[PDB]
């Protein structure tokens, strides 16, 4: 998943807003 | 904005910065 996505690979701030409440 | 690379503790200040009062969940495997 994104935790995994954003370390291993990249990821957007725009990824990580869907992992707010 | 741009792409970017984080891992640890560097990945949950950039959630806690997007996401702010709304709060968030961190779920790793
Ligand atoms: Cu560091």
């Amino acid at each position: 998943g994104i935790v995994e996505q954003c370390c291993a690979s990249v990821c957007s701030l725009y990824q990580l807003e869907n992992y707010c409440n | 904005f741009v792409n970017q690379h984080l891992c640890g503790s560097h990945l949950v200040e950039a959630l806690y910065l997007v996401c702010g009062e709304r709060g968030f969940f961190y779920t790793p495997k």
